[PDB]
């Protein structure tokens, strides 16, 4: 009987189906949903950290948690069933992977600190990619030169030291990249 | 609650 | 369909 009272969703980069599912479901356990991310938020459903939600409570607000598409469905599923629920709520087994979306690329690293960072991406839920292809998010840069350094800057990928994957690791969340320039 | 973010446009 | 542009990953690796 309302075990998400207090708690205050928004979803960013949800697509219309699941998003009617999650609001559907989550007001049914309790909970009110905002459209609008709103200073009372306790937790945020996130399909991609390429969004102003997402950028805004990576960057202020460490306090709201950020969500997998499963929680909702899953929490509700359990609950609806019959099934005893803890005071966790399942929020601790369906945080988004930290690196969710991410597609990461490396460039000019030696070893063994190059596949130690290839290990942490997909310990965090990325993609890892040793070819540089338009569609990787960041590229990883030991030193600002060479071919693929060269070619994301023409394609406007991100371009960080490896000091953005060890903050985002530890914030749990994509930090922006302005902040991580060679 | 104040809107810090707003909706996604679609 | 059309081909896709790659840059590929450095062959000649170095140890640290």
């Amino acid at each position: 009987s309302k075990p998400l009272k207090g708690f205050v969703i928004c979803c960013t980069s949800i697509d219309l189906k699941q998003r009617t599912e999650i609001s559907t479901k989550a007001t049914k356990l309790g909970a009110a949903y905002r459209s609008d991310f709103t200073k009372d938020v306790t937790h945020l459903i996130a399909g991609d950290f390429d969004t102003p939600k997402y950028k805004f409570a990576a960057k202020s607000r460490p306090d709201i948690k950020i969500m997998s598409s499963e929680w909702i469905p899953v929490l509700y599923e359990s609950w609806v069933q019959g099934e005893d629920l803890d005071d966790g709520l399942l929020v601790d087994k369906h945080l988004l992977p930290t690196l969710f979306k991410c597609r990461v690329c490396l460039t000019n690293i030696g070893q063994p600190e190059r596949s130690r960072i290839e290990n942490y991406v997909l310990k965090h839920g990325g993609t890892f990619c040793p070819d540089l292809t338009r569609d990787v998010t960041h590229l990883i840069a030991g030193t600002s030169s060479g071919r693929k350094y060269e070619y994301a800057l023409k394609w406007k990928i991100n371009v960080v030291c490896v000091e953005w994957l060890w903050q985002s690791i530890q914030r749990n969340a994509v930090l922006e990249p302005q902040y991580f320039q060679l | 609650g104040e809107v810090l973010v707003p909706e996604t446009v679609a």
